[PDB]
């Protein structure tokens, strides 16, 4: 990311784990599974900020002990460009959503 | 004054103001024209009116006001 880290783990292939890291978390590339030993040894010190483009809403928490497991919504916007030729038409205005079947140009 | 150069600085002024973008605007307007053409034909269908008639009503509306 610009500011952020996605950590996923396919034991075999099934996405066995999907745990994200807000900046201020110190990652370690290929560690971890000595005995699953809670070894994404990422340090949390001070501010834990957010990537500014991707948003965090919908909160959930199952409360126990020293840490709670949390499940949320992660909507990162991907900048992807296109180029208009002479003969291309811009049917769409200055910012509007589009469907899977909703031709643009 | 002498109309040698008058309708030239007449023409070359708005062609000075609009010397078409060789593709962009050029075609931009052509398309619009055909858009009118067909709009008009389907309007003939919906109203039961004449194609050139609708054509001229449009024309009269655009130019502001005219005998036509």
């Amino acid at each position: 990311l610009e500011e952020g880290a996605f950590l996923v783990l396919r034991r075999e292939d099934e996405p066995v784990a999907t745990y994200f890291l807000p900046v201020g978390m110190t990652p370690l590339v290929v560690h971890g599974e000595i005995v699953e030993k809670g070894q994404p040894l990422a340090e949390a010190k001070g501010l834990l900020r957010m990537p500014r483009q991707v948003r965090a809403a919908q909160v959930e928490a199952e409360e126990e002990g020293e840490t709670v497991y949390l499940t949320l919504f992660l909507e990162w916007t991907e900048p992807k460009d296109y180029r208009v030729q002479p003969h291309m038409n811009v049917v769409v205005p200055e910012g509007a959503r589009v469907e899977a079947g909703d031709k643009i140009v | 004054k002498i109309s040698t150069s008058d309708p030239v600085r007449q023409y070359l002024h708005e062609i000075g103001q609009v010397p078409l973008l060789t593709l962009e605007e050029e075609v931009e307007l052509a398309r619009k024209v055909e858009e009118g053409m067909e709009a008009i034909k389907k309007l003939s269908e919906i109203t039961g009116l004449d194609p050139d008639l609708i054509r001229e009503v449009v024309r009269a509306k655009i130019l502001g006001s005219a005998r036509v």
